């Protein structure tokens, strides 16, 4: 498992560290779209932060199943349910939370499970990408004296049925 | 279960009337054609959405099977078909802080015939609109609560299947409902077999914290669905 | 099912890359006397350093191949000499040095008309494995200011030197260029590290552009857009 | 163990690379010199100190065994001896309120060769000072963390042995690390075999309470120490 940079903000070079974390706050609302990224590692770019994605950069074609482990970094007292939905290649992201339900999805709570893990069934590279979508099932519930904003870290990796198949070389200089 | 989010199963489960939902035996089922039993695909956990509970709210109610008639495969396997039979597994989830407080009455009322105002004196031989009587997925908000908007006291509702949700003890209600009707098979769009009822009895309150609105998530999934006529 | 053969280290490393370009003109400052000493490094194949720095400790044999030609790619009737100078042994200072005859350093005599010279080099380190990272200092003492250049330098990864000649005694009659190709054999790797993400600044030193720090991968306009 | 403080230990333990620290075999020990195996005296629980985590902090790193080289019997039995060998048991404990929140990445990286700014272009062939590269007990504070101050991205740091410290789940990480180096015996003062890394990824936050600074305590103790030549 390696950290999946879903959040992208380069200009703030001083604090490039923001790229490792989700913002989830009370100023949101039900069904609001928290985040969304593609389920293809070889392509740029949220997967490029992964050890997997850049090894794939050294290879040409590949196929296998992936899994993304989400870890909640909020307080013990913070609660709220979030919907993670997978939408397979072909067919766009669901219009709204309800339409994300009909496809394979996961109802994630912060109350009981601090870390949920999503399995990506299969993605090959026979040459769209697939699509991971995370939704706000509920409000972000927090008591007095507790932060109105928390952060999520996404950890991703491939499973043992993953194979890379043809060798290629990348882009980083010498001297 | 496509995403069983363990809430650590407990004795909150409440069998309807000591009657677990079951497929109608064809000796019971007055029909000779093979009844469509639609696998797991429609038995998936349908989560309506989340309603925001606030201290001024009075309650909400849904109408089975009107809730799902236009929501996914089940809806499609009902609108198309002519006769319908099923049970349900109601999982009302209310996640709130340990500093919040309130009390909900998750309840199921068969044949929830709604009565609406006829006039401050009773001026009208009126009848409630398609929206109010069949709110569907979004659900409808009660207007008069002490009376269950049907000349009926909520003080005795607990005579129906019910599960309390006290915020100091539990966050989850779990009611399973068997098919209850005079006929073994009825229409899906016209006869709302029963109604889901969830009414805050002990009202929500808080010293001004950081959250003023407690979410109520309703997940539900059919138990023993059954369909007959095709298109 | 498939095969995990190409995701093995050997499949990942065992391809001969260009690691050395040596120009032997008749006039210029580049190589005046007519000889060149090429200290061996597994870089040159520029894209190798990031690959090889995937791990901390490594171990392998090496197969060097020597393609020689004129700048036109013309083959000319020249008798070259590739001489291998093992670590510790004194390198040649000039064309007439006795080192060229010092037969403790192996040397190959090939004609340019003949096909590329080929030869294999065994693992040379006194240590049990090569290190691309030596978090500390190699000496056993002192405090002097200019000890910092010693930081991060492991001499045990000295694999030796290749020296090319004409041969003597009189200077060549032809403009020559020799290409050195290195392929790894029997690769064993160890402690895995996160892969380099910033442009290299120096050799044998992992510095990075302090004012121009780019993120590892491309970025986008917002978190909720495609 | 001079003070074993139960932390309700569980399978949080993480063997470095699946290799429990072990004494050098005497067939492995390329020496006829008597290898000094210093029992318990140095195997005691050395607790470095406490660092204060605040939302602006970027991270800290230690250099083993440089951390303890001037710290007790172990310290003196390292500066005096010529050859050194050992493993470690890292117990980074971060205790915070139930109202705080955050995440630390305790990780161990062998041969943590530091690269520091040589100039925004690289105007200098500069090199980090004895202080920064061998900070010892106090530990050193990272300046650039996305890059691990070594042209190295932290996004993949977890490929090394690592233990998360999410403030909602655990307060204790437990990494034990075997001796890792090309030679069986190296210098103690000169070759810092590996580095301990603990970096706040998800930064700390709080409604302004009565405490704004969360402690990070690192307790550690050698496992199978080993020395040879004397002074």
């Amino acid at each position: 498992e390696t950290i999946l940079e879903v959040n992208n903000v380069p200009t703030n070079a001083t604090s490039l560290m923001e790229r490792l974390r989700f913002p989830v706050s009370a100023q949101a609302g039900k069904g609001e779209l928290c985040a969304v990224f593609r389920a293809d590692p070889g392509r740029s770019g949220p997967w490029q932060s992964t050890l997997l994605g850049q090894l794939c950069g050294y290879y040409t074609q590949w196929s296998g199943s992936l899994e993304v482990t989400f870890m909640f970094t909020g307080s013990f007292m913070a609660t709220g349910k979030m919907l993670i939905a997978y939408t397979p290649p072909g067919g766009p992201l669901p219009k709204d939370r309800a339409t994300a339900m009909l496809g394979t999805h996961v109802i994630w709570d912060f109350g009981l499970q601090s870390s949920v893990t999503l399995v990506i069934p299969w993605i090959s590279n026979t040459h769209t990408t697939g699509l991971v979508s995370i939704w706000y099932q509920t409000n972000y519930v927090v008591p007095i004296g507790a932060p109105n904003t928390a952060y999520i870290i996404a950890l991703a990796a491939a499973q043992k049925n993953f194979t890379m198949q043809l060798c290629k070389d990348a882009s980083d200089i010498l001297q | 279960g496509n995403s069983t989010i363990t809430t650590q199963e407990a004795a909150n489960i409440i069998v309807g009337y000591g009657e677990w939902p079951s497929y109608c035996s064809d000796s019971d089922a007055t029909a000779v054609d093979k009844p469509t039993r639609p696998d797991v695909s429609v038995n998936r956990f349908y989560t309506l959405d989340t309603k925001l509970w606030e201290k001024s709210s009075k309650g909400w109610y849904w109408k089975f099977p009107d809730v799902l008639t236009e929501t996914g495969v089940f809806g499609q396997n009902a609108q198309f078909h002519y006769l319908y039979r099923s049970g349900f597994c109601i999982h009302v989830q209310c996640n709130a802080s340990k500093f919040h407080q309130g009390a909900l009455l998750v309840a199921v009322l068969p044949e929830y015939v709604i009565g609406t105002v006829a006039g401050g004196t009773g001026t009208e031989d009126s009848h409630p609109p398609y929206k109010q009587t069949q709110p569907g997925a979004d659900g409808f908000e009660l207007q008069h609560p002490y009376v269950l908007d049907a000349g009926i006291p909520i003080s005795q509702l607990t005579v129906c299947p019910h599960q309390w949700i006290n915020l100091r003890t539990n966050n989850c209600a779990t009611i399973i409902v068997p098919y209850i009707n005079a006929l073994p098979f009825d229409s899906a769009l016209n006869h709302c077999n029963f109604g889901l009822l969830v009414v805050p009895i002990s009202p929500l309150d808080y010293d001004q914290g950081a959250t003023p609105v407690i979410p109520i998530t309703i997940t539900l999934a059919p138990m023993c669905s059954e369909f007959a006529g095709l298109r | 099912s498939h095969s995990t053969a190409e995701t093995t280290l050997d499949s990942f490393f065992s391809r001969a890359g260009l690691v050395g370009e040596i120009d032997l003109p008749l006039e210029g400052t580049t190589n005046p006397n007519g000889y060149a000493n090429w200290d061996i490094d597994i870089t040159g194949y520029a894209q190798m350093r990031r690959k090889v720095e995937l791990f901390t400790y490594m171990r392998f044999d090496a197969e060097f191949t020597f393609v020689a030609c004129t700048p036109t790619g013309e083959v000319v009737p020249q008798l070259l000499q590739y001489m291998f100078v093992p670590p510790g042994a004194p390198k040649p200072d000039s064309r007439e040095s006795l080192a060229w005859q010092t037969a403790t350093n192996p040397s190959v005599f090939v004609k340019l008309s003949d096909p590329p010279a080929q030869v294999s080099v065994p693992f040379m380190s006194p240590a049990s494995a090569y290190q691309w990272f030596y978090d500390g200092y190699p000496t056993f003492g002192e405090h002097k200011q200019e000890k910092d250049l010693e930081y991060g330098a492991c001499p045990n990864n000295m694999m030796g030197t290749f020296s090319v000649r004409t041969v003597g005694t009189s200077k060549s009659k032809y403009p020559l260029v020799v290409r050195i190709y290195m392929r790894m054999k029997h690769v064993r790797a160890w402690i895995p590290r996160p892969m380099r993400n910033q442009n290299y600044l120096f050799k044998a030193n992992p510095n990075y552009a302090g004012n121009s720090i780019k993120p590892t991968g491309a970025s986008r306009t917002a978190i909720t857009t495609l």
